[PDB]
């Protein structure tokens, strides 16, 4: 699920 | 100031923090920065996760465990293993290694997941997320459900004895077996996240935490906590517990601050409490808990 957990606000 | 007194000072200072503009925003900005300075300075090496032999065991290429505080696995189950995992030790009110914040296990790690829960006599797991989120996979399956028999991970054998249905959360009683041994495991499942904004929607998370500690009151063994990255929702259930630990035992600091508490953990486990809306839930919950201790 390597879409980077840090992709929100 | 005795206990009840330090609570007032807190609630009292709530009719201020609440109204003030962007209170939490600017606040939550200091953490985000914190990690930044702690970072550009290379304050916390990660090389272990940076290792090629582990990059596939990393669910998110950004969410990486810290060497200094990560969990090391020794209980060997083949040369097909390693010491590495994605999880960090998180100190509790009285001692270190009191929380094991770990990610959602990938397929390539359901084994390591069970080596961890076993080589640390874990007694409770708290899943803070669902198997599916945003039409996307988040957590792989590691447990076992009724009439399902028993699942086999590497040398581990999980089975389900019974479940407990409680409002927005379930209590699965597992039975993991290894080389002749048969421990018990009370995994908790939380699917309905509280509405940081709505008040009456945060009791469920208190309830869960109230029931977990109504299972393992002391701190003898680590409590495994995981979410999709074992960050956001994870650090929330740790901070609401840690703070209630102090509450439950007349030991709330005079200068207690949800901000420093959270700031700290985040030195043991990266990105703990990942967004403002979460940073507000921790506080609101802590503020609903204090109100109750009166």
């Amino acid at each position: 699920d390597g879409e980077e957990y840090d992709d929100p606000f | 100031m005795d206990q009840r007194e330090i609570l007032q000072k807190f609630l009292d200072e709530a009719q201020s923090k609440k109204i003030t503009k962007e209170e939490f925003a600017n606040e939550f900005l200091k953490l985000k920065r914190q990690s930044t300075k702690y970072k550009a300075d290379k304050t916390y090496p990660t090389t272990v996760a940076e290792k090629p032999k582990n990059i596939k065991k990393n669910r998110y290429k950004d969410i990486l465990p810290y060497d200094y505080s990560r969990v090391e696995l020794s209980l060997i189950t083949s040369d097909e293993d390693s010491s590495y995992i994605n999880a960090n030790f998180i100190k509790g009110v009285y001692g270190p290694k009191a929380y094991i914040a770990t990610q959602g296990p990938l397929s390539t790690t359901l084994l390591d997941f069970w080596r961890m829960i076993w080589e640390y006599s874990v007694l409770i797991i708290v899943m803070a997320c669902m198997e599916y989120e945003m039409g996307k996979k988040k957590c792989e399956r590691y447990w076992a459900e009724p009439g399902e028999m028993q699942l086999e991970f590497g040398p581990f054998s999980v089975s389900c004895e019974a479940e407990k249905r409680k409002s927005d959360y379930i209590i699965r009683t597992l039975k993991v077996k290894f080389n002749s041994e048969t421990r018990t495991i009370y995994q908790f499942h939380y699917k309905n996240w509280p509405d940081h904004d709505v008040p009456s929607s945060i009791d469920p998370i208190l309830e869960l935490i109230w029931d977990v500690r109504c299972y393992q009151e002391d701190d003898s063994v680590p409590i495994c906590i995981h979410s999709s990255a074992g960050c956001g929702r994870t650090g929330v259930i740790c901070a609401i517990d840690y703070t209630w630990m102090l509450l439950k035992d007349g030991i709330i600091p005079e200068n207690f601050s949800v901000f420093s508490l959270i700031r700290e953990m985040r030195t043991q486990r990266p990105s703990l409490v990942q967004t403002q809306e979460q940073y507000e839930l921790v506080y609101n919950a802590v503020l609903e808990l204090f109100k109750r201790q009166m």
